[PDB]
DNA sequence: CTGCAGGGTTTTTGTTCCAGTCTGTAGCACTGTGTAAGACAGGCCAGATC
DNA sequence: GATCTGGCCTGTCTTACACAGTGCTACAGACTGGAACAAAAACCCTGCAG
């Protein structure tokens, strides 16, 4: 008979190896014959390909991990990485770290002391550096950190209140923290456009991005306006050492995603008041203004290295822009911001237009309205010095936005849409009801066709959905005469054409087709609202026109790109902010902030989005 | 000696901590408007008027003859009399700016021509400045002075930011007491020149002054690098002994102890005052009455008029004179929510 | 020539496959003719084999280990347990997860739907059960979960509407999931008490303690009422003179982490319509069940169940609002005695404990028939204070918190009674008695440190009773004698505060316990001596309630800290916490979140994975 | 015509609950039915009304020593026994829903004894046994008084339910199902009860309202939730006591109306004037309804309704009851956070 | 010898289809929150007026 | 020489609206096989190139 077949993992290895002693020497003479006799990696690999078989592919994972090394520990970068990419406060972390450490054995994660200990060597203050030449009026440290925003007013009841509270950084020591950050990126473009090290030491240049909004009445059921104001890495190029026009080494490829926006300083003010604010960002700009005329020094891969500077201030909306520039706000005569037209002179021409507005320039208009070297009337002196009112004080490239850039055009086509529904130029006086009876029944027209219910102010959905060659036919529908249905379809052609032009990111590079006929484009499309439809545009225009109409072409050139600059951008991390309050109050004022701002700008850094692999 | 609340009907929200108040030939001027002008009015300067105790506001402008001028915060006042050449006027030097940098620049402002219905034009001459000019500085005051007889103007006090060597942008809104040697000014030309005393040995803020017939009287402040609020009420005795402008001085020993004084002159020499504040955490709250004469100033209390328990327990407080024994105060409102009216106004007056 | 052939773990699995085709093909030959057909656990030996031959034995240990034993990272029941013991979000998880696998692989934690999995093990309608006998009334289903609260409103507007959102378990249901969580803790009691399993299994004892009082303001309609119960203790029979053996009795039953949560609904506690409107179903519950025997299969073995049920932790407003008496303070105030308002002011301490659920039934019969035709107030006598109909039988007991607190004010009172010379002047002022307030406002802010609220708090009242703020206080009422009075008094009520803090005070305080009699003689013969001029007939209830009728409580329970309130009125700040950081939201579903998460938040089979693996 | 009056509660705004009941007794009114079991200020549920200088104020109310209390019923059954021999004046009440939702199913005979002396009322109150055979507990029925020639009695039709107490279940504890189309004879004195069954009665129903004269009573709008549908058909029966055996007729009419909830006013003998209540489950009736009736028939024909306010046109429910004589007294739900507290304005329609 | 064009070689890696199987993510229903576009009132200035 | 109202201008509520956060779910895309195949990497190896 025999003894009875027991299953094999049963038995003892003594009696494994009886039975299988065979397959082991079959794959033995095999490993000889075929890999040098590597009899380990050979099992391991049958061994893999038979767990697959059943679609087990964790274990074979887990095994496989067991393989090739062991990962026992997690880095302690990574691990305050996923404290802070979590929003999760302190006392979460140890508890779910207790847990998780005496659950199985081994220390995976890292505890607090030691994540505190590894994270204090990326905020602010943490890599030495000179300047060449010393700065002008700058302090001489390089481990301050984060100094109250205060700036030393002496608690004197006397004077204007001391009560607004506010924290931030030195600006440079907020660059430098950025850029040894950078470290890994900046060698990797080396790497890649194959240039020197030994002859990459001095020809930098970093063009940096600020931008400063209002944030408003922080909702918390327990204080409320806030400001905000950071900036951005834009780009690092080379200059060293022949013609070199330009050579971009890192060039942000997410530019306004708030997940590079880095905050500088926070405020518990409002964006109203230019008193508390400009009381405060004094400061900053007297760095701004001394930092660009020298030159920065910082190691990086062992070797000292220079660093340049260019600023490019864009983000900002209107009123703030009027605010910092000196100009009213808003609806003036002066409605622009690069050209001096009012209205009419707009009006009569439109698009043939040349950007001169400069700073330097401004402060001169302000020192001859105040001395009024001229002696002229009021209303004389504004028209002469082309609306100037107030001193302004910081240098602002002022910018076209982005963000809305359709709004105001959107609902012009709005009216006009309303408007071609009536028979203006026949009927140039219509009434309160009338134009609401035509503008009801475009409505229901719109959604029977095209099922956009209804609205009473304009979103970019709204404008999106509505900008359609489908929608201008729909709408076509509803005017009468057979002629001006192809004039406004002609008209919506065109903007359509022009749109992605300024939505983009890099024409140079996205779409150069239109951007090089753009100029043309516009003149046909002035041509056509002052022919067609100079009823309305006799000497009043929207603000956006002009813009729209007027330098687009001149700005890219001037830059090169739009949406590479909008703090629309920025307009996201006003909702980190908020939950970071949320989530990480201490809470007393005086420290709310520091943490708000110690846990945020630790937040917004590469080397730990780098962490974020998710692949 | 009584209050009585008034009620800031509209225009409140353009009414800051600090301000300043001019009157001159009925009409009282506000000055010192929050935030630049706008175009809501473009010079700055307020006529206000009073009925029924409303608080209303209106908007002035000035001739082709005239400059136009920044909304000073703190600046110093000074009232030129009546008299040749060119009566009559008030004199404003230098204040911080609503962005905080700093005049260095008195301007001379005056009423030009009316109404035709009810009113009002001004001009504003800058008086540029030769010597030895002062440096720009706050909180400090002016006075003027008729010595023998030419008329000629006298500056004292003042803060500012540390000289631009040690000026640290960590402290960058640091106050420091500018040393404190007085300057004279005469209109025309501006031989602007400074002067000092070994009696002088530390120079005060937020001081209000008074002057008459050359001999000048210095009136309670306070000084930052010893932190005291000093008693040290000072006399000063000037005259042109051209071509040398000699100066005297000496100390007095009455000196009371208050700061952002609130001064609405009476009588030719009488001066019934308010004090902003006793002590840096506790305010003042009883009046005094001020005389003066060839012998000397003599000092009394009057009655307190009875400031209702809301102003009585405020953090903060200021205000300014509306001219004839009566003023204008205001109060940081605290309301919850904001109206965002910060500031109540009562009304003060004398018998 | 020949492409040279690398090391054989390097290439891909299409590569890898086609290299090892000969071996792997006679390894499936050699599997199916020598070990059944089963080529995985061959691979297994086989790699075996090649690393123990090798003398790397702690790899081999830790894959041996891997198979037939769960490796595979820690767990699910572990991840679960982190994820709700620290409120972290599904995104938060999700993200935490992705990120801490993606570095580092050997994946630890566990995906989201595998803890969807898991769930379904923890919450209700699991394991199966019946009732011996068969349950009345109530449903023969067993697999339910969460059940809309209304019990299958009628929501014909003609009636009273279905206003009130709610949801809850199955009461049974409930118990059953609790029980068998369990489990684990009444195996080691079976050991410990070194007793049988397979016999024994007719006995069991269970007690089961239920607790339901609410909050105000939830928002930012308001209000809520939180209906929860703890297993208590546990205990077996068997089998004739043995009175009992306690298998397992609570340890800390007074805190948080054992309040099962079993209804919740946004009612007010006041309108008493709505609040039975709901709770029915948990009357049906009780009643029905008080005498079948519950069967579960717990250790392997059905074993059979009791029920003793013990109402204890309603907060006494409630108490009296479901025994239907007069509310709240009128001439009858003992909810144990018959005993009037003055009858315990001439008599404290003397009284029986006289009410009797039943019997308030069968009063309340006798107030609507009046058999003896008896005029209104006559009546009100004659029942002795019943007015309404009793409705839940809450057995005859006090709370320790809000007793203690009442004490608090009682005493604070005092003092600001004693700071006015009142046994002087018998009518103090109003604005005199808010200045006497601000007096002892200032006073108590000088020493021990403590802030003024309009309503309190338990830290205020466990550090508002002690001997040195006492003479603190005593420092500004003028007598000498006085003083040493109610200084005797501080001190006599330390005799006696942690007697009904007791847990067993046969154990903690025997000595305060024998001696508690004399004590509150002492202390109400004081009352008559010095302190008379305030109880000359008016009594608080609180008072009556710790003078006179302690000792027949405890004589007959077992403790009174044992069934008191605690977890309910501090736990409603983890709801409040829950609703802010786990909600859907959205109010039919903001308790089926909560509910779930709550019930989650408080099984042994996770609370140990935070103490077990702690020490 | 018919006219509304917005008016305001002084100290009132939370004894007043979603569903109440209103009474008179010789020309006296009376609210019933409480928010709350009874408190110490008043250990009856029974108030005074008065409206004045649109000014609504309230009272307690007393009783005997003879007088049991009355739990606080919610929607009971009324009909006002006529002043006759041997004793006047009974207002009879049974049996509605209790606050701890059950159902009393007890009859109590409620009347006036004595006064004053200053305005002051004395009643009492004599819960009846019921000798049967009796009807069980439900509620949302209604019931009224008949003479026949010239015995008379007292029945009662319709009403809801909780389910049968076998199928009972505790996740349907709160649903309710009509009852049986059987009517009850209730006899008064003794307090026989006697159940009957109608043929052509097709089913059950509630929320009906009814009224009776010279021994023939016709039964009006109402609901059935059997198909959630709500009938406009009328009912008639034609009953008389004879001795023993009080023998019963009842058969259909042709048209009546479809009204759910309504508001019964009196101004005459038999002529009523309703205010209407629900159309349907969300669209409530607005308009009033004359009824005239006699022995050659009910004859009915609407009214002129009144100008309502925004607030009742746009509420989402509303209910009342009749001061009586054409005078009436509603309320409406009202929203407001903060709560005024006063969750409910009120509004006084009148005839002519 | 170099030089490249490209012939051989084995070895990566995709490559096709049908039945499963896991999982990562987008879509859905949902009311709290900031908002800025617009209705507006109400005050002011010039025009027609007293 | 002083008063009254339409046009209009500018600060002010307010209210539609996006949009963000959370569980839940559904679906789609990566994961299992046998043959049979271009197309390329880089060793080699010839063969026409001086
Ligand atoms: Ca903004
Ligand atoms: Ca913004
Ligand atoms: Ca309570
Ligand atoms: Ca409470
Ligand atoms: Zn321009
Ligand atoms: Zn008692």
């Amino acid at each position: 008979g025999g003894r009875p077949r027991q299953h094999l993992l049963s038995l003892t290895r003594r009696a494994q190896k009886h039975r299988l002693r065979d397959l082991k020497n079959q794959v033995k003479t095999f490993a000889e014959k075929e890999e040098g006799g590597d009899v380990k990696s050979v099992c391991l690999t049958l061994f893999l390909l038979a767990l697959r078989a059943g679609n087990e592919h964790k274990q074979a994972d887990e095994l496989e991990a067991m393989m090739q090394g062991r990962g026992f520990g997690l880095h302690p970068a990574v691990c305050l990485a996923i404290r802070v990419n979590t929003f999760l406060s302190c006392s979460q972390y140890h508890k779910m770290y207790r847990t998780v450490k005496a659950t199985s054995g081994r220390q995976i994660f890292q505890p607090l002391h030691t994540l505190r200990n590894a994270e204090k060597e990326l905020l602010p203050g943490f890599h030495q550096f000179e300047w060449q030449p010393a700065l002008k009026n700058v302090s001489t440290s390089w481990d301050v950190g984060i100094i109250d925003g205060l700036s030393g007013w002496t608690v004197s009841v006397d004077d204007v209140p001391a009560d607004t509270i506010s924290r931030r950084f030195r600006y440079d020591v907020a660059l430098v923290s950025a850029l040894k950050d950078l470290e890994e990126d900046i060698m990797e473009g080396l790497r890649e456009r194959a240039l020197d090290d030994s002859m990459c030491t001095s020809g930098f240049t970093v063009v940096v991005k600020e931008s400063c909004d209002g944030m408003g009445d922080v909702s918390e059921k327990h204080p409320e306006k806030a400001v905000r104001f950071s900036f951005t890495i834009m780009s690092i190029s080379i200059r060293l050492e022949g013609e070199d026009d330009g050579i971009t080494i890192f060039q942000e490829q997410k530019p306004n995603s708030e997940l590079s926006c880095r905050p500088l300083c926070l405020m518990f003010v409002d964006e109203s008041d230019h008193e508390t604010l400009t009381a405060i960002l004094g400061p900053v700009v007297a760095e701004r203004k001394a930092m660009m005329e020298s030159r920065l020094i910082i190691s990086v891969g062992g070797l000292l290295r220079s660093f340049r500077f260019f600023f490019r201030g864009t983000g900002y909306d209107e009123k703030m822009v009027r605010e910092m520039e000196g100009l009213e706000a808003s609806g003036s005569t002066y409605i622009c911001t690069l050209c001096d037209s009012t209205r009419a002179e707009a009006s009569q021409n439109m698009v043939l237009h040349s950007i001169t507005r400069s700073h330097d320039e401004n402060l001169e208009r302000y020192e001859i309205w105040r001395k009024n070297p001229f002696s002229e009337s009021a209303d004389e002196l504004r028209d002469r010095v082309k609306g100037v009112s107030a001193k302004p004080f910081m240098e602002t490239q002022p910018t076209l936005d982005a963000l809305h850039c359709d709004i105001g055009n959107a609902t012009e086509f709005y009216k006009i849409f309303q408007d071609e529904i009536g028979e203006v130029y026949q009927k140039p006086n219509p009434s309160r009801e009338e134009r609401r009876r035509w503008r009801s029944t475009l409505d229901k027209q719109l959604r029977k066709k095209m099922k956009l219910k209804p609205v009473m102010r304009m979103n970019g959905n709204y404008a999106r959905r509505l900008m359609t060659r489908e929608a201008v036919e729909a709408v076509c529908e509803l005017v009468p005469s057979e002629e001006r249905r192809e004039a406004l379809l002609k008209l919506m052609d065109l903007y359509l054409q022009m749109k992605p032009v300024w939505r983009s990111t890099c024409p140079s590079r996205d779409c150069p087709d239109q951007l090089c006929q753009y100029s043309y484009n516009s003149q046909q499309f002035a041509d056509l609202l002052s022919s067609m439809f100079k009823y309305r545009y006799d000497g009043k225009i929207t603000n956006y026109l002009h813009k729209t109409l007027a330098h687009v072409p001149e700005i890219v050139e001037r830059d090169g790109s739009i949406g590479a600059w909008a703090s629309e951008g920025n307009e996201s991390g006003n909702k980190l902010f908020r939950r970071f309050r949320k989530m990480n109050a201490r809470q007393s004022k005086t420290f709310e902030l520091e943490d708000i701002l110690k846990h945020h700008w630790l937040y917004t850094s590469k080397y730990l989005q780098k962490f974020m692999e998710a692949h | 000696m009584s209050l009585q609340p008034l009620t800031a009907v509209n225009c409140g929200s353009l009414v800051q901590p600090g301000f300043s108040l001019l009157d001159l030939e009925g009409d009282v001027y506000l000055f010192g408007q929050k935030g630049w002008p706008k175009r809501s009015c473009p010079t700055g300067i307020f006529g206000v008027r009073i009925k029924k105790g409303e608080l209303k506001l209106r908007a002035i402008s000035f001739s082709n003859n005239s400059s136009y001028l920044p909304p000073l915060r703190c600046p110093a006042i000074a009232h030129f009399e009546a008299q040749d050449g060119k009566p009559e006027c008030y004199l404003i030097h230098g204040g911080r700016t609503p962005n905080n940098e700093l005049s260095s620049s008195l301007y001379m402002l005056s009423v030009d021509s009316r109404g035709c219905n009810r009113k009002v034009t001004l001009r504003c001459e800058e008086k540029e400045l030769v010597g030895d000019v002062p440096s720009a500085r706050y909180g400090h005051t002016l006075s003027v002075i008729n010595s023998r007889g030419k008329t000629a103007c006298v500056l004292f006090g003042g803060r500012s930011y540390m000289p631009p060597t040690e000026r640290t942008t960590q402290n960058w809104n640091s106050v420091v007491d500018c040393p404190p040697q007085v300057y004279l000014i005469d209109l025309e030309f501006g031989c602007c020149t400074a002067h000092t005393l070994p009696e002088l040995t530390d120079g005060q803020s937020f001081h209000v002054a008074l002057a008459r017939q050359d001999c000048v009287y210095f009136l309670g402040g306070h000084i930052l690098s010893s932190d005291c609020r000093p008693s040290r009420l000072i006399r000063l005795h000037v005259e042109l002994l051209l071509g040398s402008p000699v100066l005297t001085c000496t100390i007095l020993h009455e000196g009371l102890t208050i700061t952002s004084a609130i001064a609405s002159p009476i009588g030719y020499h009488e001066y019934i005052i308010f004090g902003g504040y006793q002590s840096e955490t506790q305010k003042r709250m009883e009046c005094t009455y001020v005389g003066l004469d060839d012998v000397g100033v003599h000092m009394e209390s009057r009655e307190p008029p009875q400031w209702t328990s809301e102003i009585s327990h405020s953090r903060t407080w200021f205000g300014g004179s509306l001219g004839k024994g009566t003023a204008l105060v205001a109060i940081p409102s605290e309301g919850n929510p904001t109206p965002p009216e910060a500031y109540h106004f009562y009304q003060v007056s004398f018998q």
